[PDB]
C-alpha cells in the first residue's frame, strides 16, 4: 500500500524536489505541518545541500538525505563502482529502514537522470541492490532521457547506455522524460522563453503527482503501480513508457480551459505534448495508460477513445486489441499558485509505451559509437575501475533493446 | 571540497596576487580582515580556497615560491600582500636566473623539499580536497622548471586529486625573455604529463583583448593579471556555489580531456566591456555566448578559428534560462559546426552557476580544448630547434648540471603533443 521514492543526482534531487513540492501542495500541509517517504543521494554536496538549506529543507530527515563529500564527476563508472559504493550500502540501509517502516509497501520511484554521474551509474547499483532484495515488489523509475540535441555533459551517452542496461534488467517500468521535448512545449503550449529548470521539474511533478498520488486515490477504476506495468509493460524488458499530459495550457495565452474531456484526450496523442522528443515517427503504441483525474465521466472517456482509436492514423499495435488501461481519479490537478500552468478541472497523464522510444534509444546510442569508436573519454572510466567489456556489453545490450523495441512491433 | 593554489615565481606571484585579488573581492574579503561579504553565500564554499585559523581571520590556502626575493616582497610589502601566513612563503636568495635548469635542478630543487613540506601542511587541511591551482609562466625560471619540479612531485603524493595550471606560454610576438623557447619546452615537458588541465595564457592576446575588446590606453600588468583572474576565477571557486547544473575541476577534466594527455585549454570571458564607454550590454545569453566563442577575446594568441574543437566547456553564472543556454550553445554548435569535431556528438559541456560577478548580471567563463593550441605548442617549439642547432644559451643550463639529451627529451615529448593534437583537428 506504500510507494518508496528514491531521488539521485542533481536531476534526481531536482526533478524530484519539484514533484515532491506539488505533492504536499495538493495535500494541503505546509513546510513542517506528517513525514515524507523518500531518500536523496549524491556524491557531490552543494546540490543536495541546496535543498537542506532552503524550501522544504525541514520536510526530510537528515537520515534520508544521504550525501557524499567526494566527487560526483559526470563519469558513470565513478558513481557505480569507485565512489558510489562509498555511500550505497548506507542508502540500501536507509531504504530498508524505510522499507520495514510500513504496512506492506509496493514498489519504488527512482527519479534520476541518465546522462550524468550520480544519477546514471550510482542509481544503477541502487536498483540492482534493490531489485535483488525486493523481487517480490515493483521498481518504477523516471528516466530523464538525455536530450536529442540540447545536451550538457560531453559523456552523456556513455553514462546512459551503461546505466539503462545495468538497470533495465531490474526496474519494472521506466517513465521517459526528455529535457528538450519539454522545452518544445514551454514555448508552444505555454508561451514563455524563460523556462528555468524550476519549470521543467514542475511539469514533472505534474506528471508524477499523478502516476502515484492520483492513482493511490479513489475513483472510477483505481490504478496502482502494479496495474501499470501489468498493463503497460508487455514483456520482461523493464520497458520504459514516455510520460505525457494534455491540459498543457499557457496560463495567459489560452483564456479557455472549459475544453471538454474529448479535446484534451486528442492532445495526448498529438506528437506535441509528448514529454519525450520521441515523436511517433513510426511508433505503434503497445499500451497506453490514459489517467483521467477530476471532472471526467466514465462514458465521455469511454468514447473519446472509441475514436482516438478509430482515428486509425493513431495506429495501434496489431497484437494488442484493447490497449487502454484507463484510470479515473476524482481530484483534478492543483497547479503551483504562481506557475504558468493555467490549471484546469480535468487532466490526463497519458503515459504510454510506444514503439517510439525505439528512436532516442537508437540516437542516444549512436552517439556512444562515435565516441567509444575513439575511446574518447574512456580512460576517465577504466581508471575508476572498469573494463573494456562493460562498454562493450552495455552496447550489445542496447543492440537487443533495438532488436526488440522494433521487433515486437513493426511486424504483425 | 578544497583546492590549493601555488603561485610560483614572480609572474605567478604577480598573476596570483591579482587572482587572489579577484577570488578575494568576489567573497568580500579585505586584505587580512574578514567576511565583510555583501552576500551571506560568499562564505560556505570558501573551503575551496581559504582556511579557518584565527576564526575571523582566514588564510588563502596557497604557497608562493621563487628564487629572487625582489618580487615576493613586492607582494607582501604591497597591497593585498599581507594575508598569507609567513611560512606560506617559500623562496631562495639564490641566483634565480632565467634558467629552467636552475629552477628545476641546481637550485630549484634545494627549495622543493621545503615547499612540498609546506603544501601537505595544507593538503592535510580538512575534508576531501579537489585539487591544486598552480599559476606561473613557461618562459622565465623560478616558475617554469621550478613549477614543473613541483607538479611532478605533487602527483607523487596526490595521484588522485586533479592537477590544474594557468601556465603563461611565451607570447607569439614579443618575449619578455631571451631563452623563451628553452624554459618553455623544458617546462611543459613536465606539465603535459603531470597536469590534467592547463589553461594556456598569452601575454599578447590579453593585450589584443584589452586594446580592442576594451579600449584601455595604458594596459599594465595589473589589468592583465586581472583578465586572467576573471577566467581563472570562474572555472574553479565560482563553480563551487549553488548551480542549476554545477560543475568542478573533476567534471571539467572529465569532460575537458578526452585522451590522457591532460591537454591544455584556452580561457575566454564573455561579458568583457569597454570602460564607461560601453554601457549597453543588454547581456542576454546570445551576447554572452556571443563573445566567448569569438575568434578573438580568447586568452591564447592561437586562433580558435584555426583548428577544430574537442570539448568546449562554457561555464555560465548569473540566473538565466537553460532553454536558451542549450539553444545558444546549440546554435553556436550548429551555425558553426565547422570547428566542433564530429567524433564527439555533443562537445559543449554547459554549466550554469547562479550568483554572478559583483557589478555584473550574466557572465560566461570559457575553457575551449581546441586543436588550435597546436599553433603555439608548435610556435614555442620551432623557436627551440633554432637556438639548439647552435647550442645557444645551452651552457646556462648545462653548467647547472643537466644534459643535451634532456633538451632532446622535453622537446620530443612536448613535440608529439602537437602530433596527438593534429590527430583530431582532422
Ligand atoms: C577599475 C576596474 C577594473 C580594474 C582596473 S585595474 C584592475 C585590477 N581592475 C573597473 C571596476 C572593476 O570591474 C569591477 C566592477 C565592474 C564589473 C563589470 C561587469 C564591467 O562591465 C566589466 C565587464 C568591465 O567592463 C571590465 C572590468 C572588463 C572593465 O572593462 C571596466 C573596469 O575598469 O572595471
Ligand atoms: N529536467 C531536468 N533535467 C535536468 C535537471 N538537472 C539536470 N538535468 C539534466 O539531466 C542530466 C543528468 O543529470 P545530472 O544532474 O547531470 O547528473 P548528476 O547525477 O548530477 O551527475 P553528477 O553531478 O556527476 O553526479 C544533466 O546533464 C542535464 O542535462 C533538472 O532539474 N531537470
Ligand atoms: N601576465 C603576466 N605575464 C607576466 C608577468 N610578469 C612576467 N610575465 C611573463 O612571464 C615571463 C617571465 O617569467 P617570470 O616568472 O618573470 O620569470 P621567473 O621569475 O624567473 O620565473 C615574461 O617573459 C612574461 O611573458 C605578469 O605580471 N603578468
Amino acid at each position: 500500500r506504500e510507494c518508496i521514492s528514491i531521488h539521485v543526482g542533481q536531476a534526481g534531487v531536482q526533478i524530484g524536489n519539484a514533484c515532491w513540492e506539488l505533492y504536499c501542495l495538493e495535500h494541503g500541509i505546509q513546510p513542517d505541518g506528517h513525514v515524507p517517504r523518500a531518500v536523496f543521494v549524491d556524491l557531490e554536496p552543494t546540490v543536495i545541500d541546496e535543498v537542506r538549506t532552503g524550501t522544504y529543507r525541514q520536510l526530510f530527515h537528515p537520515e534520508q538525505l544521504i550525501t557524499g563529500k567526494e566527487d560526483a564527476a559526470n563519469n558513470y563508472a565513478r558513481g557505480h563502482y569507485t565512489i558510489g559504493k562509498e555511500i550505497i550500502d548506507l542508502v540500501l540501509d536507509r531504504i530498508r529502514k524505510l522499507a520495514d517502516q510500513c504496512t506492506g509497501l509496493q514498489g519504488f520511484s527512482v527519479f534520476h537522470s541518465f546522462g550524468g554521474g550520480t544519477g546514471s551509474g550510482f542509481t544503477s547499483l541502487l536498483m540492482e541492490r534493490l531489485s535483488v532484495d525486493y523481487g517480490k515488489k515493483s521498481k518504477l523509475e523516471f528516466s530523464i532521457y538525455p536530450a536529442p540535441q540540447v545536451s550538457t555533459a560531453v559523456v552523456e551517452p556513455y553514462n546512459s547506455i551503461l546505466t539503462t542496461h545495468t538497470t533495465l534488467e531490474h526496474s519494472d517500468c521506466a517513465f521517459m522524460v526528455d529535457n528538450e521535448a519539454i522545452y518544445d512545449i514551454c514555448r508552444r503550449n505555454l508561451d514563455i522563453e524563460r523556462p528555468t529548470y524550476t519549470n521543467l521539474n514542475r511539469l514533472i511533478g505534474q506528471i508524477v503527482s499523478s502516476i502515484t498520488a492520483s492513482l493511490r486515490f479513489d475513483g472510477a477504476l483505481n490504478v496502482d503501480l502494479t496495474e501499470f506495468q501489468t498493463n503497460l509493460v508487455p514483456y520482461p524488458r523493464g520497458h520504459f513508457p514516455l510520460a505525457t499530459y494534455a491540459p498543457v495550457i499557457s496560463a495567459e495565452k489560452a483564456y479557455h480551459e472549459q475544453l471538454s474531456v474529448a479535446e484534451i484526450t486528442n492532445a495526448c496523442f498529438e506528437p506535441a505534448n509528448q514529454m519525450v522528443k520521441c515523436d511517433p515517427r513510426h511508433g505503434k503504441y503497445m499500451a497506453c495508460c490514459l489517467l483521467y483525474r477530476g471532472d471526467v465521466v466514465p462514458k465521455d472517456v469511454n468514447a473519446a477513445i472509441a475514436t482516438i482509436k478509430t482515428k486509425r492514423t493513431i495506429q495501434f499495435v496489431d497484437w494488442c486489441p484493447t490497449g487502454f488501461k484507463v484510470g479515473i481519479n476524482y481530484e483534478p490537478p492543483t497547479v503551483v499558485p504562481g506557475g504558468d500552468l493555467a490549471k484546469v478541472q480535468r487532466a490526463v497523464c497519458m503515459l504510454s509505451n510506444t514503439t517510439a522510444i525505439a528512436e532516442a534509444w537508437a540516437r542516444l546510442d549512436h552517439k556512444f559509437d562515435l565516441m567509444y569508436a575513439k575511446r574518447a573519454f574512456v580512460h576517465w572510466y577504466v581508471g575508476e575501475g572498469m573494463e573494456e567489456g562493460e562498454f562493450s556489453e552495455a552496447r550489445e545490450d542496447m543492440a537487443a533493446l533495438e532488436k526488440d523495441y522494433e521487433e515486437v512491433g513493426v511486424d504483425s | 571540497r578544497e583546492i590549493v593554489h601555488i603561485q610560483a615565481g614572480q609572474c605567478g606571484n604577480q598573476i596570483g596576487a591579482k587572482f587572489w585579488e579577484v577570488i578575494s573581492d568576489e567573497h568580500g574579503i579585505d586584505p587580512t580582515g574578514s567576511y565583510h561579504g555583501d552576500s551571506d553565500l560568499q562564505l560556505e564554499r570558501i573551503n575551496v580556497y581559504y582556511n579557518e585559523a584565527a576564526g575571523n581571520k582566514y588564510v588563502p590556502r596557497a604557497i608562493l615560491v621563487d628564487l629572487e626575493p625582489g618580487t615576493m616582497d613586492s607582494v607582501r610589502s604591497g597591497p593585498f600582500g599581507q594575508i598569507f601566513r609567513p611560512d606560506n612563503f617559500v623562496f631562495g636568495q639564490s641566483g634565480a636566473g632565467n634558467n629552467w635548469a636552475k629552477g628545476h635542478y641546481t637550485e630549484g630543487a634545494e627549495l622543493v623539499d621545503s615547499v612540498l613540506d609546506v603544501v601537505r601542511k595544507e593538503s592535510e587541511s580538512c575534508d576531501c580536497l579537489q585539487g591544486f591551482q598552480l599559476t606561473h609562466s613557461l618562459g622565465g625560471g623560478t616558475g617554469s622548471g621550478m613549477g614543473t619540479l613541483l607538479i611532478s612531485k605533487i602527483r607523487e603524493e596526490y595521484p588522485d586529486r586533479i592537477m590544474n595550471t594557468f601556465s603563461v606560454v611565451p607570447s607569439p610576438k614579443v618575449s619578455d625573455t631571451v631563452v623563451e623557447p628553452y624554459n618553455a619546452t623544458l617546462s611543459v615537458h613536465q606539465l603535459v604529463e603531470n597536469t590534467d588541465e592547463t589553461y594556456c595564457i598569452d601575454n599578447e592576446a590579453l593585450y589584443d583583448i584589452c586594446f580592442r575588446t576594451l579600449k584601455l590606453t595604458t594596459p599594465t600588468y595589473g589589468d592583465l593579471n586581472h583578465l586572467v583572474s576573471a577566467t581563472m576565477s570562474g572555472v574553479t571557486t565560482c563553480l563551487r556555489f549553488p548551480g542549476q547544473l554545477n560543475a568542478d575541476l573533476r567534471k571539467l577534466a572529465v569532460n575537458m580531456v578526452p585522451f590522457p594527455r591532460l591537454h591544455f585549454f584556452m580561457p575566454g570571458f564573455a561579458p568583457l566591456t569597454s570602460r564607461g564607454s560601453q554601457q549597453y550590454r543588454a547581456l542576454t545569453v546570445p551576447e554572452l555566448t556571443q563573445q566567448m566563442f569569438d575568434a578573438k577575446n580568447m586568452m591564447a594568441a592561437c586562433d580558435p578559428r584555426h583548428g577544430r574543437y574537442l570539448t568546449v566547456a562554457a561555464v555560465f553564472r548569473g540566473r538565466m534560462s537553460m532553454k536558451e543556454v542549450d539553444e545558444q550553445m546549440l546554435n553556436v554548435q550548429n551555425k558553426n559546426s565547422s570547428y566542433f569535431v564530429e567524433w564527439i556528438p555533443n562537445n559543449v559541456k554547459t554549466a550554469v552557476c547562479d550568483i554572478p560577478p559583483r557589478g555584473l548580471k550574466m557572465s560566461a567563463t570559457f575553457i575551449g580544448n581546441s586543436t588550435a593550441i597546436q599553433e603555439l605548442f608548435k610556435r614555442i617549439s620551432e623557436q627551440f630547434t633554432a637556438m639548439f642547432r647552435r647550442k645557444a644559451f645551452l651552457h646556462w643550463y648545462t653548467g647547472e648540471g643537466m644534459d643535451e639529451m634532456e633538451f632532446t627529451e622535453a622537446e620530443s615529448n612536448m613535440n608529439d603533443l602537437v602530433s596527438e593534437y593534429q590527430q583530431y583537428q582532422d
